[PDB]
């Protein structure tokens, strides 16, 4: 599985892109900082895809995926 | 945000761009001109001047995509901000005008707000 980590997230961008998200694919572990976000997302939309939409809002550098082990 | 920002309005359904030309005067913006296609809004642009483009999902002749698509890959409006306008917030649909290099994406219809908070965003993106 994979991991998606947000960072340096403005005041409410956390929650729009956890609903920006939600239209991609859906989120399991879902951590809301308040300048954070951080979920849980199954083998769905390759990395570039949600990156690519994410950008909408936030910049590149703000993205990260990291793996995870059952 | 220069309120002489000149806007291009794309969209099939003349009601359509009637109702964001006004949404667009309500948020101050009044320099907006309307094109029915692709293709049309093409020839449109041709003469310049304009520095943003608000574009519908299908259209005939050319579909939103593909006017994305083609400013994208032309010289002079390779950096001409255009917002998308889709009928539905399907995934396939988001992800490609992602890929395509759209500014943004509103699901239609939509209020005065929501365009707003799309175009405030945008405009953030590019410090203008
Ligand atoms: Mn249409």
């Amino acid at each position: 599985p994979r991991r998606i980590i947000l960072s340096r997230l403005k005041a409410g961008e956390v929650d729009l892109l956890e609903e920006e998200l939600g239209h991609l694919t859906t989120l399991t572990d879902v951590v809301k900082g308040a300048d954070s976000l951080s979920a849980i997302l199954p083998g769905d939309i390759a990395e570039d895809d949600i990156t690519a939409v994410l950008c909408f809002v936030i910049e590149a550098d703000q993205i990260t995926f990291e793996t995870v082990e059952v | 945000a220069d309120k002489e920002l000149k806007f291009l309005v794309v969209d099939d359904f003349s009601t359509m761009r009637r109702i964001v030309r006004n949404l667009l005067k309500e948020l101050g913006f009044n320099n907006v001109e309307e094109a029915e296609d692709g293709v049309d809004a093409l020839n449109k642009l041709q003469a310049g001047g304009y520095g943003f483009v608000i574009s519908d999902w299908n259209m005939p002749n050319m579909d939103g995509l593909e006017l994305l698509k083609t400013i994208r890959a032309d010289g002079a409006m390779s950096a001409l901000p255009v917002l998308m306008v889709t009928a539905e917030a399907k995934k396939e649909n988001i992800i490609a005008a992602a890929q395509a290099g759209a500014s943004g994406y509103v699901v239609k219809p939509f209020t005065a707000a929501t365009l707003e908070e799309k175009l405030n965003k945008i405009f953030e993106k590019l410090g203008m």
